[PDB]
């Protein structure tokens, strides 16, 4: 039992709700009532929006779109089947619901290259050598500038990042 | 093969530059090591270097082991000619 | 030749030419440089058991013949009360000055300039006196303790018999009285010292000549002498050599090309920068720190379109791109009766879902932010998230009611397709998705695992430092990324300078200021010494705004026309003045 | 707009002036200091956005310094860009109401004549400018900025006589400089700046505004 | 219909004027869903056969075995290749470069150009 309504636009938006419900015919081998289930996805729907706006219509409209996908059957299924509730349909739970193999893998391995982007990011000049006179870490950088000179000759200078202490050969 | 597999904070043709860079300034430091700890103790020239008199371990490093990369404005050798550094070498040669 | 006419005066305030103040004392201190060097602070150390361990005068005292050691004096004050509060009225100062020292250096850095070598001069004192190391003393610590106050009211740099004047002289030398104080504790003394009495007679009379000396003279051209000892060090090398570090580093213009840029008052620095901090979760989550970072990235739609098109397709319903056909039958009821008004003329854009992704930007945001830009007349509609292909649709609607070609059109019958381009021209370049303003495409996600920095305090006491994420950027809009939530308002900080002064104000700068010469300096390898640098940045803030020292900023200061004219600009001020 | 981020903005620039009402020494709750985003959307009622006030309502009096020389007020104006007839219309409010001095936290942008009659206004009454962006933080809590008292006249006097100086003898800091704005100081009067040292520890120095 | 189908609609600059040979420009007819071309000079006008009038940034026309072509391989300062098999000829002696060009892009991908006269085919790795 779900509340009729008396607009002309909420009653076409429904049955367009329904006839994409009804696409591959899956809800006949289970035989629910896809009509009335989207009765109910437009009410949870219109409890968020209460308005005819295009942000709520756009909100349907994405609905039916995800629902129409050919590449993923499995998700109307599963729908279809009263494992996922009109008031849960109203909210993706995915930034355009693709659960059930395929594009949710791509999406996550996406979802690995674009964090991978950031990762090591990249760091270190590289020797290793040198040993700390503070933190007593052997992880350091050297600098090599200016050669000959007059007074101060081209020296080793070795710098312990990992806290800020430098020093030369010495 | 293009297998390489960029650094996640640079593009591919920088994370080879960085790659070679790495590696034969690891080489040069590794046989610069070595020379040092190789000499005597009567090698005037350690006596010149240890006291802080001139020089330095890199100075000792360019005359015996190996000289290493050269530099220009911050990277290697550039090719002033098409594909070439010098006409000598065949075109696209990024070894050492 | 803008310092030149700065030097002491005979009160101490180091004066221009013109008689300004430039400050209090000369360095902030009463200090000249030469006689100054590098010491340690004990105070800042890390546990409050090990302090309390090694700097509290003991009074549970072992019954056993527990202080005739060290000490043959003791049974002499074992018993008295008021020796045990006045000791203890000395270590609740310590631990006060202790938590003010931790405020005065959050770096938790104890090496500090001072006058006067007190573990050399203590360490002086045990080799004259001829004081075995290992025997009991007739020193008292009472005598220290009042002797330590008499030898800090006897270290006076200004005279102070005035409330202002006694306040300018407590703080004046504060950080070299902790560290004496500190140094100088009965338990030192006593527990490592072994100074006996008349060599701690000898040592507070040591201590007193050699500060007293130590002071600057009044008369000492100190603008001179601070332009040249940071003149000369920018002589010493690196004229344009690069230092590889991280994923940065086409960072930070670095010696003296940076120190031209800097000193100018550069309004356009070659590489403007901001060091970005983060809090909450996102202080220590990468995907929590890319979407703070996504919000900040100048993203622009030109760098997220794949590819556009541009069709000729007047009804949708039959239109030219057969496959295009399913958001017709997804788009008939998109406001139905202008599909009768709409033009003929179609843009198409192809999105890549890579990109899109990276941005973590959705269809919905973009659709309703060029609808939002351009108005009702730009008519967008979009597609399936979960389509393999990301495509936008785009036509061009117009006012309905007004436009029956009552005149001629006021638009002089500009051609539409043409119109469209303009669109895509302008849609691209201007629109600012997600990402506001000119930080540009160059962003930078850095690990903390590098410097001295994200470092607190703990339970323990002691320093522990935390590695966390910042954000460096290309950049110069300081002002909205601090304003941007969940980065943090407090250490995010800029080496642009004309920028900081404008958010900030004048204060910051003179901080900042010092702290990117500071930051040259250091990397270049060489030191210079403190005061130096503090007279330069006091010297270009004073007159309020900045002072560049070129001769549209030194030789704008209300100074003498005849010095004025000995700068540069030489007969054009003589011809004004 | 027409989101609860923006919410998060009124609720911040809130929080910024008053605690810039508390450091000019202004009696101020300080539960209203710790007061957060989720209890003001309660306390306020922020409502779902669209609907009413969640400005010229949050129009709020403040009156404490420990001096009463009586309350300050401070005003959120709606339009993004405010003329000279709603400021007109707000001078008229606060005369007959009889205010004593006067904060404006505008949205964007400021007609050009409307900061004129401002300026020219100010001989009679008192009168402050501050675009919003600036107050979505504290300046006073960055990691560069030092302390800043204000002076009162007399200690002013006892600081000349204690050097020997002129107030022109001292170093200078612009009126229209970010951080004399946020105390609101007024021309003429002076600054006194505590710093951090890295050799005495602690310096003391002063500013002349002007 | 599927994602494999090239994009290659015809982007199209000539077919100008068959009079005056100048440039063509679309231009509407609201009455028959047809677009034209017209010469601005003159009163000739035909329908376009694409709705395509422009594009841009294929962003990968990778450019990887067209332009480049096979005199190449008479390069002596090229670097010949005992690697053998062209994919067409039964013969080794594959001339290969990076790149050659500046838009170098980013490539390390190696270019193999067969040099011996039953080809002049080339081939990417
Ligand atoms: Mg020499
Ligand atoms: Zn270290
Ligand atoms: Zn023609
Ligand atoms: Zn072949």
């Amino acid at each position: 039992r779900a509340p009729s309504t008396s607009d002309s636009v909420r009653l076409k938006c429904r049955e367009m709700l329904a006839a994409a419900l009804r696409t591959g015919d899956d809800y006949i081998a289970i035989g629910a009532d896809e009509e009335e289930l989207g009765s109910q996805i437009e009410e949870a729907i219109y409890q968020e929006i209460r308005n005819t706006d295009m942000k709520y219509k756009n909100r349907v409209r994405s609905r039916i779109s995800n629902l129409k996908d050919a590449k993923n059957p499995n998700l109307r299924k599963n729908v279809l089947c009263g494992n996922i509730p009109p008031d849960l349909f109203a909210r993706m739970t995915a930034e355009e619901m693709a659960s059930d193999e395929l594009k949710e893998m791509r999406k996550n391995l996406t979802k690995e290259a674009i964090r991978e982007h950031q990762m090591a990011k990249t760091g270190g000049t590289q020797t290793d050598l040198f040993t700390c006179g503070k933190c007593k870490k052997k992880n350091c950088t050297y600098t090599q500038v200016q050669t000959r000179s007059a007074d101060e000759p081209m020296t080793t200078f070795v710098v312990c990042n990992e806290c800020g202490n430098r020093w030369k050969f010495c | 093969n293009n297998e390489l597999e960029p650094t996640p904070g640079n593009t591919l043709r920088q994370t080879f530059e960085n790659q070679v860079n790495r590696i034969l300034n690891d080489a040069r430091d590794k046989t610069g090591s070595s020379a040092q700890k190789s000499l005597s103790e009567y090698n005037n020239f350690k006596s010149m270097v240890v006291s802080g008199a001139k020089g330095s371990k890199i100075n000792i490093s360019q005359v015996i082991a190996v000289v290493g990369q050269q530099n220009v404005e911050g990277k290697r050798i550039p090719f002033g000619f098409k594909h070439r550094t010098l006409p000598h070498f065949i075109k696209d040669d990024y070894g050492p | 030749k803008s310092m030149e006419s700065v030097m002491v005066k005979y009160d101490a305030t180091v004066r221009n030419s013109i008689n300004q103040v430039v400050q209090l004392r000369y360095g902030e201190d009463g200090l000249a440089g030469e006689s100054v060097e590098f010491q340690n602070l004990a105070t800042l150390k890390p546990s409050n058991k090990a302090f309390e361990k090694k700097f509290r005068f003991d009074y549970t005292n072992e019954r056993a013949l527990r202080r005739t050691l060290q000490e043959d004096l003791v049974k002499d004050v074992l018993s008295n009360a008021h020796i045990q509060n006045e000791l203890e009225r000395e270590f609740e100062r310590m631990r006060e000055d202790r938590e003010v020292l931790r405020v005065i250096f959050p770096t938790g850095d104890s090496k500090v300039v001072l006058p006067c070598n007190l573990l050399r001069m203590i360490w002086n004192a045990q080799k004259i006196f001829h004081i075995n190391p290992r025997l009991p003393s007739d020193l008292h610590p009472i005598k220290v303790v009042e002797g330590v106050k008499e030898l800090s009211k006897k270290l006076v740099i200004v005279n102070g018999d005035d409330p202002l004047s006694r306040q300018a002289q407590e703080n004046a030398t504060l950080l070299f009285n902790i560290h004496l104080r500190s140094t100088l504790c009965s338990r030192r003394m006593a527990e490592e010292f072994r100074l006996s009495g008349e060599a701690f007679d000898w040592l507070l009379g040591e201590i007193e000549s050699k500060f007293n000396q130590a002071i600057a003279h009044p008369g000492e051209m100190v603008g001179a002498l601070a332009a040249q000892s940071l003149g000369e060090p920018a002589t010493q090398m690196t004229l344009n050599t690069f230092h590889y570090a991280g994923v940065s580093a086409k960072n930070v213009t670095l010696g003296v090309p940076r120190l031209k840029e800097l000193i100018n008052i550069s309004k356009k620095p070659k590489t403007p920068s901001l060091t970005v901090f983060l809090l909450g979760q996102s202080a220590r989550d990468a995907e929590r720190a890319k979407d703070i970072l996504c919000r900040l990235e100048h993203t622009t739609l030109r760098k997220v379109t794949a590819n556009t098109a541009i069709y000729y397709d007047p009804n949708p319903q039959s239109t030219v791109v057969a496959e295009d056909q399913e958001w017709v039958n997804v788009y008939y009821e998109m406001p139905d009766f202008d599909v009768a008004r709409i033009s003929p003329w179609l843009l198409r854009v192809e999105l890549d879902r890579k990109h899109m992704t990276d941005r973590k930007l959705t269809m919905e945001q973009i659709a309703e932010k060029i609808n939002a830009g351009f108005g009702d007349d730009l008519n967008c509609i979009f597609n399936d998230d979960n389509a393999e292909k990301l495509v936008l649709r785009i036509r061009i609607m117009n006012s309905d009611e007004n436009k029956m070609q009552e005149e001629e059109e006021v638009v002089d019958k500009m051609d539409d397709d043409v119109f469209l381009r303009c669109i895509e021209s302008n849609m691209l370049t201007d629109m600012t998705l997600q990402g506001i303003e000119q930080i540009s495409k160059v962003y930078m996600h850095l690990p903390q695992t590098d410097n001295k920095k994200k470092i607190i305090i703990t339970e323990d006491g002691e320093f522990k430092a935390l590695q966390e994420w910042i954000l460096e950027t290309d950049g110069v809009s300081l002002m909205r990324v601090l304003s941007e939530k969940d980065v943090d308002p407090v250490r995010t900080t800029s080496n642009d300078i004309v920028e900081i002064f404008t958010v900030l104000g004048i204060e910051a700068v003179r901080k900042a200021l010092e702290r990117e010469l500071y930051h040259v300096i250091s990397f270049d390898g060489s030191y210079v010494n403190y005061r130096h640098l503090a007279l330069l940045c006091d010297t270009m803030t004073c007159r309020g705004h900045l002072m560049a020292i070129t001769r549209h900023g030194v030789n704008r200061q209300d100074t003498g026309p005849l010095m004025k004219c000995s700068f540069e600009e030489t007969v054009d001020v003589l011809m004004e003045a | 707009m027409d989101d609860e981020e923006e919410t998060y903005r009124l609720w911040k620039i809130r929080k910024t002036i008053m605690q810039l009402c508390h450091d000019r020494g202004y009696l101020v709750t300080q539960d209203e200091l710790d007061q957060t985003l989720e209890e003001f959307k309660a306390q306020s009622g922020d409502k779902p956005s669209e609907g009413r006030p969640r400005r010229t309502d949050l129009t709020v009096l403040v009156a404490h310094n420990d001096d009463p020389t009586d309350q300050m007020f401070v005003f959120f104006p709606e339009e993004p860009k405010v003329g000279i007839k709603t400021i007109k219309v707000y001078c008229q409010r606060m005369q007959e109401e009889n205010i004593t001095r006067a904060l404006i936290v505008v949205q964007q942008g400021m007609t050009p004549s409307a900061k004129q009659s401002l300026v020219d206004m100010a001989p009679k009454y008192i009168l402050e400018q501050f675009l919003q962006q600036e107050l979505l933080i504290n300046i006073t809590e960055h990691e560069l900025v030092p302390e800043h008292v204000v002076m009162t006249k007399e200690e002013v006097t006892e600081l000349l006589a204690r050097y020997k100086l002129r107030e022109n003898q001292l170093p200078r800091i612009q009126a229209g400089d970010p951080v004399a704005r946020y105390f609101g100081i007024k021309r003429g009067q002076v600054v006194k700046i505590i710093r951090p040292s890295e050799t005495a520890g602690r310096y003391i120095t002063y500013r002349l505004v002007q | 219909m599927e994602p494999d189908g090239t994009y290659e609609p015809g982007f199209v600059g000539i077919r100008f004027c068959q009079e005056c040979n100048n440039m063509l420009y679309p231009k509407e007819d609201k009455e028959n869903r047809i677009l034209l071309y017209a010469c601005r000079n003159c009163d000739y006008q035909q329908e376009a056969d694409n709705s395509c009038i422009y594009v841009n940034k294929i962003t990968h026309e990778v450019d990887e075995l067209t332009q480049i072509i096979a005199d190449v391989s008479q390069d002596p300062t090229l670097p010949r290749t005992e690697d053998h098999p062209c994919q067409k000829c039964g013969h080794k002696e594959a001339v290969f470069f990076q790149s050659h060009s500046a838009r170098a892009e980013d490539a390390m991908r190696l270019y193999y150009v067969c040099t011996a006269p039953h080809c002049g085919h080339r081939w990417t790795e």
